[PDB]
């Protein structure tokens, strides 16, 4: 027989799964700054340039985090 | 609705009155860094950078009278509420922030715009400024959340372990007289070790959490301090 | 009254390869093995050289990346393109490896492994071992242990082949 | 549940209740009594501090025209999500 | 047939999944301080400067965890 | 038809998921001390200073695990 | 319609999830000892101070594993 | 309505999850022995003390594995 | 899935073993024995997981 | 999924093999044998997971 | 999901290859052959994972 | 999810590429070509996963 079911509460699961994507973003940021500290000690005369590149890398990772949050919020509401 | 209640410090207040009617030196401070902000000589600050010392000391005393003594069974942490800690941290953090903002020096915020002129202003630097301005408030929230969660989790774990220990000690000690006494002795020794370990961990964690609580506020203050060089 | 620097009289300088340059395929490593301001080998083409630095053993072939190695008392192997082997023993020093295809191994002492005697090496260890037992103080024991490490390396080096 | 019940204040002594209307009216009476005398002119900063902000807030409340319904602040039951009344 | 179902305990699952994102944030922080400790021993004279960058990474790394923590509350309390 | 269902036992599942966050935290803490040992062997003169920075990092990393553990208690006791 | 359901065996599922939290704890402890050997090998005279710090790191990591284990046993008996 | 359900196949699922934690233990063992070999090469004179410490690390890591394994067997037979 | 870590753990042992052998080729025998020891310990956990899988498969 | 921890472990062995070979390349013939040994053990673990993947897929 | 481990393992091999080749470029040929060998092994595990997928998707 | 182990593997390759170019800055071309090769193989694995994803998505 043809049965159609509409579960209201399944968007919570999808929202949670999308939020898990941030674990990679958080770890990636930690890796970026972990190397930044090592690099600065190695060649402290280039602290500013390394800091600028680290910020760029953080921005790109943060952008991915924004995309994941966009999906999470969309499913949470829609 | 008006509820009348009392804190659990009355005996401690009595002891403070008894033992501090006469002066005594203090040489050990949980957060000593509030007294030594400048480490290079000839550097001085025109801002009241030592204003936090009194509040720091009082907060340490209050939170230590509550948290450290809470390890004693049935001792109550009367202030243990999420929004009350939020109010406390709001007071301190926002008061210092408004002290910096009332200075009406906008250049003080120039460092919020992260990066150099090479980076695109709209698509990189502005977003970073947005994130940092968000991160200040997030630091406040994280401070209060951490302080709440540490106590809550530690005391939940202590209560559960104590319940288990009471159960096994009361309802299975007869095994000492039985042929399986060795198992009970092993379990009892493990429980004693766990008891000692948990108490030591909680004792250390309370002090460390207070240290971090004060360090977050001091970091807020230091992020906007500027030091002049004597000539 | 300006005086010449002592390096002006030396006409064999070190050639470094500019980083922004094309690569070359090299089949020979120019080795310079030196002892106490005396070269045992000079820009001598060798196929490979094996050296024991503090971290471990390095096998240097042509084109090896720029690196500086702090040697330890140990054997050093030099293999020519003929496939023939020449084995020395060093007591210490440094090895500078250049990406241009040169290796300057400067040692305080570099002696062919043939010259060393295993019988002499064994009895000497025994003598220092007795002193280490009666060595007066911590410093004396450390010095004695330095000798034993070199001796055991020599003994082990000769027992290998 | 039971472990969660251990995190409560242990020295509760008395609870008092009062309607918002009643004590707001009493406060207004007190404010009128203290701001009524002639020796406090209406143009004084104290009088304006007392009155202007309250007047502004009440005017903002009166002007409010919201398309949604705001349930009564002091209902008997505010725990049921599907019953705003 | 059209059937609508509302499962009223699913928000627990979504909350737990979002909480899992904190593992990456915790790991990234540990990586940052691990690099800090192994970097100070190399260039101690710049210890203080490294510490400031290490905190910056923590500030930019803990924030991500809040988003996941924020979603937990938005679903736990709804 | 409109059917509303309330499953009680789901709160256990969400509680267990939050505990997974401790895997990253526990690992992250071990990473800090691993670097501490590898750093004290590279510059033992700073062992006391490094030990201080390691403890600070432990608490920040530990703090995150508590956030997850709080959610576990909330759902486990509700 | 209002339907209340009580699923019994779910507590087994939640308990298993908490056990996964011991994966990082076990890995974290192994990481500390691995770093300890290198530090001892690279600085053999400090065979005790490093050992003490390794024990301290294990204790903290063990504590995290025990926090999760309390939930694992608690849900198993709920 | 009040409905009580008892699923008799969910004591298997929890058991499988508890076994997953063994991976975090088994990998931890490899890490200790992965770095033990390097330490022995670096300082062959300490082939004994390092081995004893590695055994201590393996035992403690295995202790975590057996704590998880206890939950695995309890739910398998109950 | 428990085998994923066990298999990976073995790779780590046989990964560092090569580095240790290349650094100190004179100690291949002792390093090789320790590598076997580590493999046996990891395999023990692998059997524990394998035991559980089979029991839940034929039960 | 257990294969993920096996295939990755294999790559780890070879990755360290290259570095070990590139450190002292005269021992390649010896290291390669040990590298094969590691692949022979991790692959054996993958068989156990594969066995279950087949038993449950045909039963 | 097993492809995640395979893909990562392949990248790990090449990552070490670049480091090894930079260290001793003269051995690029020998290292490249060994790197391909490792890929041929990791990809083989991927075939099993794909086979199971195609043996259950079309079933 | 298999793409997670692909993107990470790609990042691993390029991360090592930068170090290799730093250690041996004159050998950039050979490293770049080998890195591209590793990316292609890893991307091929991802495409296989995408193939299955679309097959099930449209099934
Ligand atoms: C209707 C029923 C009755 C109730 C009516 C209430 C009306 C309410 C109106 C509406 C209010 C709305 C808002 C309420 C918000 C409440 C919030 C709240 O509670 O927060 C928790 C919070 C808890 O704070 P905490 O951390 O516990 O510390 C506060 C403590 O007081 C401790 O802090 P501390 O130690 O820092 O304080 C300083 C302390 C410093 O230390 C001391 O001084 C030591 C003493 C401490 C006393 C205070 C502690 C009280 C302990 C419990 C009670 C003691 C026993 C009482 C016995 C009662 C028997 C029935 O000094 C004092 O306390 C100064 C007073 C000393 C009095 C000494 C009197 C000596 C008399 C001697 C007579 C001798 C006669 C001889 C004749 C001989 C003839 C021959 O409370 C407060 O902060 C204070 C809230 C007060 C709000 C205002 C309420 C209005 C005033 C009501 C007065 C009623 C008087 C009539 C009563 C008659 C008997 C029934
Ligand atoms: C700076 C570090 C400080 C470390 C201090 C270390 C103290 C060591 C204490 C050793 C054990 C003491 C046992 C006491 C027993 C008391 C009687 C009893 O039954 O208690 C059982 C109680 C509970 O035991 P229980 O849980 O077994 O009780 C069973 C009871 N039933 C079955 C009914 C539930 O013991 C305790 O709670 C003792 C815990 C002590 C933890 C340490 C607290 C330190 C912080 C407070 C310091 C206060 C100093 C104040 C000085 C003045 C300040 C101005």
């Amino acid at each position: 027989s043809t049965v159609a079911i509409s579960v209201q509460g399944l968007h919570y699961v999808g929202t949670g799964l999308a939020a898990i994507a941030l674990a990679g973003v958080g770890l990636g940021i930690g890796t970026i700054f972990g190397n930044l500290l090592v690099a600065c000690a190695r060649q402290p005369n280039l602290t500013k340039m390394l800091f600028n590149y680290a910020i760029l890398g953080f921005a790109l990772t943060e952008a991915i985090g924004l995309f994941a949050l966009m999906l999470a919020f969309l499913m949470l509401f829609s | 609705m008006f509820l009348f209640f009392f804190c659990d410090l009355f005996w401690l207040r009595l002891l403070l009155c008894m033992y501090y009617c006469v002066w005594s030196r203090l040489c050990f401070i949980v957060y000593f860094n509030c007294l030594m902000l400048i480490f290079d000589f000839l550097l001085f600050c025109l801002f009241d950078l030592y204003l936090f010392v009194g509040l720091c000391l009082f907060l340490l005393l209050w939170f230590m009278l509550f948290n450290l003594y809470s390890l004693i069974l049935y001792y109550c942490i009367t202030y243990l509420n999420l929004y009350l800690l939020f109010c406390i941290v709001f007071l301190l953090y926002i008061a210092f922030l408004f002290l910096f903002c009332f200075l009406c020096d906008f250049f003080l915020f120039n460092n919020l715009l992260v990066g150099d002129s090479f980076m695109d202003v709209f698509f990189i630097r502005f977003l970073l400024c947005f994130l940092e301005c968000f991160s200040l408030l997030c630091r406040c929230l994280s401070t209060f959340l951490r302080l709440f969660c540490n106590l809550l989790s530690s005391h939940f774990l202590l209560l559960m372990f104590f319940d288990f220990f009471y159960f096994i000690f009361v309802f299975f000690f007869y095994g000492v007289f039985c042929y399986w006494f060795i198992l009970f002795i092993f379990v009892f020794c493990f429980c004693l070790l766990f008891y000692v370990f948990l108490y030591l961990l909680d004792l250390f964690a309370a002090i460390l959490q207070l240290f971090i609580f004060c360090n977050m506020i001091l970091q807020l203050i230091m992020d906007f301090l500027l030091f002049l060089l004597f000539v | 009254h300006d005086l010449p620097e002592g390096f002006e009289f030396m006409e064999h300088k070190v050639v470094n390869k500019d980083i922004h340059a094309p690569h070359e395929n090299l089949e020979t490593l120019r080795l310079t093995l030196t002892r106490q301001d005396e070269f045992l080998l000079r820009e001598e083409p060798v196929k490979c050289v094996t050296v024991t630095g503090t971290n471990g053993e390095y096998g240097i072939y042509p084109g090896h990346a720029y690196k500086i190695v702090q040697l330890n008392p140990s054997p050093l192997t030099v293999e020519y393109t003929d496939g023939t082997t020449k084995k020395y023993f060093v007591s210490g020093g440094f090895a500078h490896i250049n990406n241009e295809g040169s290796c300057d191994v400067n040692t305080v002492e570099c002696t062919l492994l043939d010259d060393l005697d295993l019988a002499i090496a064994e009895k000497e260890l025994a003598a220092q071992q007795a002193a280490l037992g009666s060595a007066k103080d911590d410093k004396a024991k450390s010095v004695v242990e330095i000798r034993i490490s070199v001796i055991e390396a020599v003994i082990a080096a000769l027992k290998h082949h | 549940s039971n472990p969660a019940d251990h995190f409560r204040p242990n020295l509760k002594a008395l609870t008092l209740y009062a309607e918002r209307q009643h004590y707001v009216d009493r406060w207004l009476h007190v404010k009128e009594r203290w701001l009524a005398p002639w020796y406090l002119p209406w143009w004084s900063p104290l009088f304006q501090l007392g009155t202007w902000y309250s007047q502004r807030s009440r005017n903002l409340f009166l002007v409010e025209n919201h398309l949604s319904y705001r349930p009564y602040k002091f209902r008997r039951n505010d725990e049921d999500r599907n019953n705003p009344y």
